[PDB]
RNA sequence: UACCUAAUCAGAAAGCCACGGCUAACUACGUGCCAGCAGCCGCGGUAAUACGUAGGUGGCAAGCGUUAUCCGGAAUUAUU
RNA sequence: AUGGAGAGUUUGAUCCUGGCUCAGGAUGAACGCUGGCGGCGUGCCUAAUACAUGCAAGUCGAGCGAACGUUAGCGGCGGACGGGUGAGUAACACGUGGAUAACCUACCUAUAAGACUGGGAUAACUUCGGGAAACCGUAGCUAAUACCGGAUAAUAUAGAAAGACACUUAUAGAUGGAUCCGCGCUGCAUUAGCUAGUUGGUAAGGUAACGGCUUACCAAGGCAACGAUGCAUAGCCGACCUGAGAGGGUGAUCGGCCACACUGGAACUGAGACACGGUCCAGACUCCUACGGGAGGCAGCAGUAGGGAAUCUUCCGCAAUGGGCGAAAGCCUGACGGAGCAACGCCG
RNA sequence: UAAGGAACUCGGCAAAAUGACCCCGUAACUUCGGGAGAAGGGGUGCUCUUUAGGGUUAACGCCCAGAAGAGCCGCAGUGAA
């Protein structure tokens, strides 16, 4: 009776249009793209502040992933 | 070549013959196979009478009916007692207990059983042999 | 969510429950975080609220409650009265 | 924290600083009684420190960083 | 333009595979048949079990032909190759599924039990 | 509606088995290699209390004979 | 050492090795029945026997649009968990340890956290051509503690939507899995052998991890007796008898785990599956029939059919013990409880 | 030469199938030679790249085709005998 999203979700989260997931995954194409052409969305690592207005301002990434990604950013400044 | 042996004989059990050959049968009609599931007692069908009159240590004319069981299975049974059953191509429990020294027939037949129950003539028994009527 | 479950094991029709800091989600015999003792209600010997919560100290702090509806097996256990 | 102490024997010794060593283990029947034996087979990172065929190492826990070698240490106990 | 010696292939899971036409049922001189015609046949390949065994003398109908029947309104229908039902007495299927197209001369025929069964019927 | 000493109406421990036995167990008839009995014994071609009925007897326990499943039996791939 | 241990069987009696015909208890039992009364328990043991069923479990505004605390239905939320039978892994799968330079640790509640910053908008409401149901058309929309990244803390040394008189980065309180070896595993004589990147080498990645995973290349009769390699196939354990101990057994229980879900196979946004009643694909099945369709738990309960010398009612309740819904309240439950059940042992 | 495929006939008589190269695969039996081309299953045109086979050759010029790809065309590529 009660949808389940919070147990044995794994294909419960993975069942519905993944346009969403795409187009973050486009965003997340520049990875190495904007490393190697010096592009300033990676400029001032003081904020990444990423933490005081970023992960719950508006944030839908991954998890380990991004924390990988989430550890250079937002400290080396 | 390069075919040598190491290890050797070791205690092996000696060699048995399992008895009472008509317990423990199940022939599959799927995979056609001997299905065990250790049953003491399957059914039969009674469509054969013997007469084994000459013998050894009896010194009367015996008999032997030879009736089919399931899984394909057939034995010289026979019918221990005085009952005579008189219904022919009918189901007979197969009696748990083989014969004592008795060349042809190696099992009995247990009276009753979906058959001929017997004759009320003995009453010393009033448990095996088809019993009934208790006097009062 | 995280309470003191009471583990139900032992025989049939007669579970030796033990207090415990187990979850909601994982009902009887799930996962126990801060085990704490065992709780005798055989009424028939002394040592009966046998309960030794001495590592659930933390355990109050962010998510510890009554599980199995225990507010005099947890009187026993006064641990509070010092926030 | 800290690492073990694998000392053993190298009986084989591979090129591109890898070879194999030898530990021990004791082994023994729970049902019967008889005492047995067992020898373990863990490679080890080394360079010309250990070498092979009498020659004893004691290699140490570390970072596997390699298809077998689960530890890596040039310290040997003996040289043959 | 089924005639005698003519195998076909069964349309049906009646236990046959295929059958050799062995007599055209309709009259003294019947040369051929087609759709919508009944012949006598034998199995020449089963399968594995069925209630049809290996030569066995049974009645079918034909359901597709290489040579198509003709419409009244002048419209054709040919098919790929040729098969049959093997049917009962009362024009009554002997197995329980239809396999292909089925041809829509059978409804004039009295065969509603094996037209409503085939998967398509034009 | 446990054990219950209470009203205290009268609501019933019978049984089946060996009985010459082996193995704690029987008398008369009827049988008489006809049938029964029938693990071990065997008892049936005449005096089978071994048979079948009656009076019974030894056992045990609300019952009794039966079928397939470990170990007393006994070391029996030995291992003591 | 609470300290086993009859015969026959062979002359006309015999000893002596040897094997069981045979002086007993046990008998998940049924049984032909003479089965007074009962506390307690097991009961398709014969049966992963086929399939009509009663049938999984409903909800919520402290945060939003009926006529009238949530009443409009969106959003938080077990269908995989209660369960069911155990053919299925001759083996870390379970039984059984430290552990992890084989390690992830999503997760569950407290505090930092100042309700910040880009927002339109969303189901209901409903403009709604038809269709036997077997589905397109005509389509505007309106919400909600539904909800949107960069510059100011975390491996540097390149913060929000709102609670009553909710809250978010950091993390704790807490939390689920992958792993090393030490442990359970048949023999063939009427088979006597098996791995070749078998045996070790490092580099394209990425997941609980090194990585013989592939990465460049690497040996001869080498591996293997440790029968590896063939089979045997079984759900594993905590257990009860047992020689008197020396020997020997070693699972019905009842819970953990490991499974399964017509048959397979490939994929599918929200928080840990292959899903006991979501997908698609195929196969042989289920049945009515508007020519199109629906498909099957009965592997949730109780039944019709199966052959069982050998086994539970298509009965009441959520007392309670539950947990999931859910500011309380509300609200869920063939989970579970109570009655039919047979000498199933009742011993008085 | 439409459907069919020995129903023809004393009898598959006479047609019709098969066929060259290349690659894979090959049974019973046996006097150990054989059976065996057993059976059976694939491939073949033209253009451009590569990097390489004996070379006429320094040569992989050029050419005989060895591989390895990428393309183009027809109903059909030992397109005939």
């Amino acid at each position: 009776k009660s949808a389940i999203k919070r147990v044995k979700t794994t294909e419960k989260a993975e069942a519905r249009n993944i346009s969403q997931k795409s187009a973050m995954r486009t965003a997340v194409k520049n990875a190495k793209t904007a490393v190697s052409n010096n592009a300033d969305n990676k400029n001032e690592l003081v904020s990444l502040v990423k933490l005081v207005d970023k992960a719950a301002q508006s944030n839908l990434i991954h998890s380990n992933k991004a924390d990988r990604i989430k550890s250079q950013l937002m400290t080396a400044n | 070549p390069t075919i040598n042996q190491l290890v050797r004989k070791p205690r092996q059990s000696k060699i048995k013959k399992s008895d009472s050959p008509a317990l423990n049968k199940g022939f599959n009609s799927k995979k056609k196979k001997f299905t065990d599931l250790n049953s003491p007692q399957k059914r039969g069908v009674c469509t054969r009478v013997g007469t084994m009159t000459p013998k050894k240590p009896n010194s009367a004319l015996r008999k032997y009916a030879r009736v089919r069981l399931s899984n394909n299975i057939e034995i010289n049974a026979y019918i221990p007692g005085i009952g005579h059953n008189l219904q022919e191509h009918s189901v007979v429990l197969v009696r748990g207990g083989r014969v004592k020294d008795l060349p042809g027939v190696r099992y009995h037949i247990v009276r009753g059983a979906l058959d001929t129950s017997g004759v009320d003539g003995r009453r010393q028994g009033r448990s095996l042999y088809g019993t009934k009527k208790p006097k009062n | 969510a995280v309470k003191i479950r009471l583990t139900r094991l032992g025989s049939k029709r007669n579970p030796f429950y033990r207090i415990v800091v187990a979850d909601a989600r994982s009902p009887r015999d799930g996962r126990i975080i801060e085990q704490i003792g065992t709780y005798n209600p055989t009424s028939a010997n002394a040592p009966e609220i046998k309960v030794d919560e001495a590592l659930a100290l933390k355990w109050l702090n962010d998510g510890a409650k009554p599980t199995d509806t225990v507010h005099n097996i947890l009187s026993k256990e006064g641990i509070m009265k010092k926030f | 924290n800290d690492r073990k102490v694998y000392v053993g024997k190298v009986v084989s010794d591979k090129m591109d600083k890898t070879i194999t060593v030898l530990v021990e283990t004791y082994k023994t029947h729970k049902l019967y009684g008889k005492r047995v034996k067992y020898s373990k087979k863990y490679k080890t990172h080394d360079e010309n420190n250990s070498a092979k065929l009498g020659d004893i190492v004691k290699i140490q826990e570390t970072r596997p960083l390699s298809a077998t070698k689960r530890f890596r240490l040039v310290e040997i106990v003996e040289e043959s | 333009m089924i005639q005698q010696e003519t195998r076909l292939k069964v349309a049906d899971n009646s236990g046959a595979r295929e059958v050799l036409t062995i007599k055209v049922l309709g009259g003294s001189g019947r040369k051929t048949a087609n759709i919508g015609d009944v012949i006598v046949c034998t199995v020449k390949n089963a399968t594995p079990g069925g209630v049809v065994k290996k030569g066995d003398v049974v009645k079918a109908v034909i359901v597709r032909t290489k040579s198509g029947v003709r419409r009244n309104d002048g419209s054709y229908i040919k098919f790929d190759e040729n098969a049959c039902v093997i049917i009962r007495d009362d024009k009554g299927p002997r197995g329980t599924r239809i396999f292909g197209p089925v041809a829509r001369e059978l409804r004039e025929g009295n065969f509603m039990k094996i037209v409503s069964l085939a998967p398509e019927v034009l």
